[PDB]
DNA sequence: TCAGCCGATCAATCATAGAG
DNA sequence: ACTCTATGATTGATCGGCTG
């Protein structure tokens, strides 16, 4: 048919070590402070923003697994 | 993991709604749950159809046009 | 005004089921 | 039995909108 508008609209892999961890400081507090962010970021060798990703989608596939 | 396709029936369902709205595939919330009761699936497997389907379906649309002919109207 | 979050979606990729 | 394609699911990351 006709091509509309939606059909016109690096991806970091992460290490077993990485997830382990992450997951770990989920189950610790499911939100993390700017303080425990740097900490993790650090840790891991990861930048912020993917610690900050990272426990976005983990807390969005939280609620999508206590609702199913 | 282990991966199982859906019935004949459900994807007969999916494809209508998809090519009957194509002109954006995007089913609400109620939508979805009303799909997935009459297909027997979940919710989230509707969701992951229609996202998979849409991102497909725009990166070749060629190979979807005789399906598109068929759920046309 | 701006960063963090939510909900939805995207885009690439994984692993399998099915077709030839 | 194998090679190649179809397709369900996963997941890092984006996008619009709300909030403190």
């Amino acid at each position: 048919a006709r091509t509309f508008d939606w059909m016109k609209v690096l991806r970091t892999n992460f290490t077993t070590r990485q997830l382990t961890e992450l997951e770990k400081e989920f189950h610790f507090n499911k939100y993390l402070s700017r303080a425990r962010r740097v900490e993790i970021a650090a840790t891991l060798e990861l930048n912020e923003t993917q610690v900050k990703i990272w426990f976005q989608n983990r807390r969005m596939k939280q609620k999508k697994r206590e609702r199913e | 993991r282990k991966r199982r396709n859906f019935n004949k029936q459900a994807t007969e369902i999916l494809n209508e709604y998809f090519y009957s709205h194509l002109s954006n595939p995007y089913p609400s919330e109620e939508a979805k749950e009303e799909l997935a009761k009459k297909c027997g699936i979940t919710v989230s497997q509707v969701s992951n159809w229609f996202g998979n389907k849409r991102i497909r379906y725009k990166k070749n649309i060629g190979k979807f046009q005789e399906e598109a002919n068929i759920y046309a109207a």
